[PDB]
RNA sequence: CUCAACCUAUUCUCAAACUUUAAAUGGGUAAGAAGCCCGGCUCGCUGGCGUGGAGCCGGGCGUGGAAUGCGAGUGCCUAG
RNA sequence: GUGCUCUGAAUGUCAAAGUGAAGAAAUUCAAUGAAGCGCGGGUAAACGGCGGGAGUAACUAUGACUCUCUUAAGGUAGCC
RNA sequence: GAGUUUGACUGGGGCGGUACACCUGUCAAACGGUAACGCAGGUGUCCUAAGGCGAGCUCAGGGAGGACAGAAACCUCCCGUGGAGCAGAAGGGCAAAAGCUCGCUUGAUCUUGAUUUUCAGUACGAAUACAGACCGUGAAAGCGGGGCCUCACGAUCCUUCUGACCUUUUGGGUUUUAAGCAGGAGGUGUCAGAAAAGUUACCACAGGGAUAACUGGCUUGUGGCGGCCAAGCGUUCAUAGCGACGUCGCUUUUUGAUCCUUCGAUGUCGGCUCUUCCUAUCAUUGUGAAGCAGAAUUCACCAAGCGUUGGAUUGUUCACCC
RNA sequence: GUCUACGGCCAUACCACCCUGAACGCGCCCGAUCUCGUCUGAUCUCGGAAGCUAAGCAGGGUCGGGCCUGGUUAGUACUUGGAUGGGAGACCGCCUGGGAAUACCGGGUGCUGUAGGCUU
C-alpha cells in the first residue's frame, strides 16, 4: 500500500440502531466472546468473517466481506471530555473497568465470558 | 571571524525564562506610555516583530513617540569613542517602565509636602539625603554573662 | 607511537569530550572501572581507602589502567581473590589532540583520552575488611607509582563506598533510617507516605 | 515558481484594484540609434580595437523574473512591470497543486 | 528457575558548541527650577461624555533636593 | 584528436553591393546566397599515440588455453 | 608581426583551500565589540502557497483491545509540556499555536518621508515603526504591504520595458525619430563592482632580512641517551643480567617547528690537512659485581693521560665488505 | 460562608487518589420542529426541563509527588584589587573587599479586581 490511498471504510453508529445491530452481532457470536476482547478502558469488540448470516440478503454484485465491531462504552457525563467550553477529565470512580464492563455485558445480554480454556 | 547577523550571540538573552514560555501576559500590553517617560528595554523572544537589537537589550531610554503597537525611544549607545542618542522603534512586549524614576518622583512629592508643612508650622527640616554616616557611640550590654571564647579548629582532611 | 605523558600532563585546553563535534576518537584503555567482589553488600567491606590527588592535572587512560592492574594484582595475591572491591573514580572524558608528523592548518586530530583531576579528588578507592588496612595502603602506594603527579593515601571515615560515617552507620541501620541494597544503601527520610513507613517499620 | 495568468492588483491609471492579465517580460531588441549605441559605433570605428569592456565573467545563474501586468479594462489598458525573486524554473499559470491526491506509485 | 530484555529506586564520573540554579568584577538609567502645583484657551487627532492626548497663554512656589572633585561650551583649519 | 589537403552536386550558416515590397522619408522587411566554417573522402619518412581483470596442465610454480570490460590502434620486429 | 595582461590572502612563495560577499552555535573572559589557513556547519536556492486572514482540530511516542492482520495496513479508548512539525544550516520561538485540515483570497499591490542593522554613524542588502490610497479576510475587534526570526544578493555608464491627452528636439509649425524625468530588469561571486594566458636555466631593474634556501638563538614533538615501579624472563629466583603496562628526565652529534640576526653578499656538499676540546669509556691503569672454577665475557665506578688503522666500491656524510 | 460572568498575577493555583457539598447557580441530562453542522444531533447549532450530584466544579485530606519560601551546604566554591609571597613547575597560602549552587532538614500550598446571586 502507498500513502494517501483508500484502504478502509468505517462508520460510527450510536443509539437504538446501535444496540439492535449489536444485538445482531452477538446473535451471530451466540452471545459468546471469550476472554480478552475487553480493553482495560471498558471497551470491547470482535470480528465477523461473513456478513450475510445476519443481516441483509446476499447480492451477487456485492462481495463476501468481513468486518469488525468495536463498541466503546460509556456513562452519562462522559461528554465533558469532548465539550468545547470548560472541558474536563471524567473523574476516577466514574470510569469503566474491565470487571464492570464484563458484568454489564453478561447482565444485559446474559452472555458467557471465560470459556473452558 | 564572525558574522554580522542581526541575532548573532542572542542564544540566551532572546530566550524565555525557565517555565515561562507560551502566551504573553496581557498586563504588558495594557500598560500605557506617555511621551517623556523612562522605559527599560529587554526584548523577549516570543514576539519577533519590533524587537530591539542586542546592543539595546538591557538598556534604558525615554519615550518620544507613541504609535499603535510600538514606541519610539531615545537611547544612549556608545559607539567607539562617543555616546550618541539613537532613536529606535520597539514594541511594548519588549519594553517596561522604570522604578528608579518612579521612586524619584515620589520622593519629590514627599519633599514638596514636607517643605509645605515646615513653612506653615515654622520649623526647619532636612530635605536632602546623606550617605550612610558613621556609627554613633553606644554601650553594649553583656547581660552579666561572659563572652564566649572562640578558637581556630585543628586541621582534619575530609575531602 | 604515543607521546610521553609530560606533553599532556597539564589541563590547559577547555574540556573536550567526544560528541557530535569531535568524531573519530579511539577507545580509552580503561574499560573496567570496578573490580574484585562487587557483590559484597555493605558490611562485608567496612573499611574504605582512597588514593586522592594533590595536583591539578590530567591522567591518561593508560596510566589509569596500569594502576588498576597493579593494585588489583597486589590485592589479589595479598587479601585473596574475593576479599576486596575496588573502583576507580575517574573516567577519561577529555580528548587530547596531536598535530601531524608547518603550522598552517594546525588543529590536531584525536589520539587519546585523559581524565582531568582536581586538587581534592579521589582517584581510586578500595573497600575491604578492617584487618587488611595495611594491605590496602600498600596496594594504593604501589598503584601511586604509575601516575605523574603527587597522590596521597587516606583511609575514609565512612563505611565502605557510602556517604555515611562508620560510627553512625550501624545505629542508622538499627533504627531503619538506612536500608541496605546491593553495594550501597538507601536513605529513608521521615517524610514519605505513611504506607511506605508501614510496609517498612514492620 | 508558478504564478497564475491573471490576478487582481492596483492599477495606477484608475486608482483601484482591478484584474490584470500576467505575461512574462522579454527584453526588447536594441535600437541601433540609441545614444549609447551611436557613441559605441562612433568609438569603435577606425583603428584601436575594442574600446569598451566586454564582461566575460558571468557569476549569476538565474535572473529576476519580471511580470507584465495589463489591466483588463477596455478603456484603460495600461501596463506595469513587477519583479519577483530569483528562480531557476518559472511557470506562468500552471496546474495548482492539491494536498490529498495519491502521490505517487 | 539460570540468564536476559524491560521497569523502579539508588550509585561512580563528565560537557567550548548542555543546563534548573547561579556569583565576583561589569553594562544602562535616575538622583529636580527644562522641576512642582493651580487656572484658562486651541485641535481638522481621539471620543458615550464636561473624554483622552498633545500644544499654548498666564500665576505661585528656592531648604538649588546624595558624596567628592573640577571652569566650561563651541567652531574652523590641520600635520604625522 | 589536431593539422594539411580534395570534392561542391541538390546542399545549412554566411558581409558589402545589387533586387523587390511597405512607409512621407529617414528606415524596416523579404528574397537572393562569394570565400570560409559545417557536412564527405584522403593523409602518420604530418604533429603525434600504441589498455586492464579473473581461472586454466598427474607435486609445486607459471600459464600455452579460456572467459571477460575495452579504445582510433592496444607497443610488432628489436633493445634494456 | 604589434601592444598589453596573466588578482589577492597565505606561519616564505607554489600547490591545495577561501578564512574574498553572507548566516547559525562556539571561541568571547554573564552589556555590546573582539583575532588566527580556530572549531562545528550552512548559503547563491525553494514556495500561487510553503504568502494573507478566518474557522476547526492536536502532534511525536507509548499502553490496551478489534476477522483476515503478524513488529509493522485500518478502527476505537486512555496517557502524552510538545519529547513532533514549522522549505533548508544551526540557534531562538511557538499548543483551542507559528503545527495539521478546510473556506475565501493576492498586503508578494501603489506612494512620501522616519528609523534600525554593517557603519565612517556612507551606500547596498535586510529589517522595524508609522502615514496616505486601493483591497483581502473575518460576525467583529483586528490581522495583512511576502515567507515565525536571524542568510539567500549588486553602483556609475550603457541597454531594455513601463508611466506621464508630461518637457526638450536649437527661426516657426505638423509628424516620425531622438534626448530627458520616474520606476522595474539585463552584472559585475576578486560580491563598494579592470575587459586579460603562459614561460624564462638567456634574463633585467627597484627593493626586501617586512620573506624562504646555511650557522647561531628559543623549543625538543621526533631522534638519541638516562632514571623510578616491578608483571614477568632468567630450570629455582622480580632486580647477576634484563623490564611489559605505566611514569620522570636529560641532550642538541637527527629531523622538524619558528623566522629574531644577515639579501648596498657571513663563499653553499664531501674529502684532504692540522690543532684543540668533550665524555655518554672501545682499548689500556686501578677497582667492585656476576647465572666470575680457569680462559673468555658481561654489568658498574674513579678516569678523556694515551691510542683508536690499511684498503675495494660510491662525489658522497652515511653504508658494506676484505 | 460561598458561587456565577469577565478577568489580573500565572503551579502556594499543577498532578495522583480519597471524603463532603444547605440554597441559588454552574453542569450532567431530554429532544431534533426550526437555525446550523456531521459517516454518526457523540462534537457544533437549536428547542427544552422529567431526573441527578454519579461526574465536571468547589472545599478539605495525604508522615503524597511537584512547586514556593527559609535553613544548611558555607564564609565553602568562585572572585575584584595587592605583594621583590611560596613552589622547579602544577598550583597554593595571605592581605583588601564581594560571595554562590546541589544533596540533606523545616514551613506553606492560591491571593485578588469589577458586576450579579444564594446563605433569616
Ligand atoms: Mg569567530
Ligand atoms: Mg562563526
Ligand atoms: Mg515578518
Ligand atoms: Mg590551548
Ligand atoms: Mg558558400
Ligand atoms: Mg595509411
Ligand atoms: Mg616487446
Ligand atoms: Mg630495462
Ligand atoms: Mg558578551
Ligand atoms: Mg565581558
Ligand atoms: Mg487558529
Ligand atoms: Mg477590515
Ligand atoms: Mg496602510
Ligand atoms: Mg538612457
Ligand atoms: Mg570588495
Ligand atoms: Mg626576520
Ligand atoms: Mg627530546
Ligand atoms: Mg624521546
Ligand atoms: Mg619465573
Ligand atoms: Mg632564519
Ligand atoms: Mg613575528
Ligand atoms: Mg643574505
Ligand atoms: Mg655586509
Ligand atoms: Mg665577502
Ligand atoms: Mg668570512
Ligand atoms: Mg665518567
Ligand atoms: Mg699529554
Ligand atoms: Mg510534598
Ligand atoms: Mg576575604
Ligand atoms: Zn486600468
Amino acid at each position: 500500500i502507498r500513502r494517501n490511498e483508500k484502504i478502509a471504510v468505517h462508520c460510527t453508529v450510536r443509539g437504538a440502531k446501535a444496540e439492535e445491530i449489536l444485538e445482531k452481532g452477538l446473535k451471530v457470536r451466540e452471545y459468546e466472546l471469550r476472554k480478552n476482547n475487553f480493553s482495560d478502558t471498558g471497551n470491547f469488540g470482535f470480528g465477523i468473517q461473513e456478513h450475510i448470516d445476519l443481516g441483509i440478503k446476499y447480492d451477487p454484485s456485492i462481495g463476501i466481506y468481513g468486518l469488525d465491531f468495536y463498541v466503546v462504552l460509556g456513562r452519562p457525563g462522559f461528554s465533558i471530555a469532548d465539550k468545547k467550553r470548560r472541558t474536563g477529565c471524567i473523574g476516577a470512580k466514574h470510569r469503566i473497568s474491565k470487571e464492570e464492563a464484563m458484568r454489564w455485558f453478561q447482565q444485559k445480554y446474559d452472555g458467557i465470558i471465560l470459556p473452558g480454556k | 571571524t564572525n558574522t554580522k547577523g542581526k541575532r548573532r550571540g542572542t542564544r540566551y538573552m532572546f530566550s524565555r525564562p525557565f517555565r515561562k514560555h507560551g502566551v504573553v501576559p496581557l498586563a504588558t500590553y495594557m500598560r500605557i506610555y506617555k511621551k517623556g517617560d523612562i522605559v527599560d528595554i529587554k526584548g523577549m523572544g516570543t514576539v519577533q516583530k519590533g524587537m530591539p537589537h542586542k546592543c539595546y537589550h538591557g538598556k534604558t531610554g525615554r519615550v518620544y513617540n507613541v504609535t499603535q503597537h510600538a514606541v519610539g525611544i531615545v537611547v544612549n549607545k556608545q559607539v567607539k569613542g562617543k555616546i550618541l542618542a539613537k532613536r529606535i522603534n520597539v514594541r511594548i512586549e519588549h519594553i517596561k517602565h522604570s522604578k528608579s524614576r518612579d521612586s524619584f518622583l515620589k520622593r519629590v512629592k514627599e519633599n514638596d509636602q514636607k517643605k509645605k508643612e515646615a513653612k506653615e508650622k515654622g520649623t526647619w527640616v532636612q530635605l536632602k539625603r546623606q550617605p550612610a554616616p558613621p556609627r554613633e557611640a553606644h554601650f553594649v550590654r553583656t547581660n552579666g554573662k561572659e563572652p564566649e571564647l572562640l578558637e581556630p579548629i585543628p586541621y582534619e582532611f575530609m575531602a | 607511537g604515543r607521546r610521553p605523558a609530560r606533553c599532556y600532563r597539564y589541563c590547559k585546553n577547555k574540556p573536550y569530550p567526544k560528541s557530535r563535534f569531535c568524531r573519530g576518537v579511539p577507545d580509552a584503555k580503561i574499560r573496567i572501572f570496578d573490580l574484585g567482589r562487587k557483590k559484597a553488600k555493605v558490611d562485608e567491606f567496612p573499611l574504605g581507602g582512597h588514593m586522592v590527588s594533590d595536583e591539578y592535572e590530567q591522567l591518561s587512560s593508560e596510566a589509569l589502567e596500569a594502576a588498576r592492574i597493579c593494585a588489583n594484582k597486589y590485592m589479589v595475591k595479598s587479601c585473596g581473590r574475593d576479599g576486596f572491591h575496588m573502583r576507580v573514580r575517574l573516567h577519561p572524558f577529555h580528548v587530547i589532540r596531536i598535530n601531524k608528523m608547518g603550522m598552517r592548518g594546525a588543529f590536531g586530530k584525536p589520539q587519546g583520552t585523559v581524565a582531568r583531576v582536581h586538587i581534592g579528588q579521589v582517584i581510586m578507592s578500595i573497600r575491604t575488611k578492617l584487618q587488611n588496612e595495611e594491605h590496602v595502603i600498600e596496594a594504593l602506594r604501589r598503584a601511586k607509582f604509575k601516575f605523574p603527579g603527587r597522590q596521597k593515601i587516606h583511609i575514609s571515615k565512612k563505611w565502605g563506598f557510602t556517604k555515611f560515617n562508620a560510627d553512625e552507620f550501624e545505629d542508622m541501620v538499627a533504627k531503619k533510617c538506612l536500608i541496605p541494597d546491593g553495594c550501597g544503601v538507601k536513605y529513608v527520610p521521615s517524610h514519605g507516605p505513611l504506607d511506605k513507613w508501614r510496609v517498612l517499620h514492620s | 515558481v508558478n504564478v497564475p495568468k491573471t490576478r487582481r492588483t492596483f492599477c495606477k491609471k484608475c486608482g483601484k484594484h482591478q484584474p490584470h492579465k500576467v505575461t512574462q517580460y522579454k527584453k526588447g531588441k536594441d535600437s541601433l540609434y540609441a545614444q549609447g549605441k551611436r557613441r559605441y559605433d562612433r568609438k569603435q570605428s577606425g583603428y584601436g580595437g575594442q574600446t569598451k569592456p566586454i564582461f566575460r565573467k558571468k557569476a549569476k545563474t538565474t535572473k529576476k523574473i519580471v511580470l507584465r501586468l495589463e489591466c483588463v479594462e477596455p478603456n484603460c489598458r495600461s501596463k506595469r512591470m513587477l519583479a519577483i525573486k530569483r528562480c531557476k524554473h518559472f511557470e506562468l499559470g500552471g496546474d495548482k497543486k492539491r494536498k490529498g491526491q495519491v502521490i505517487q506509485f
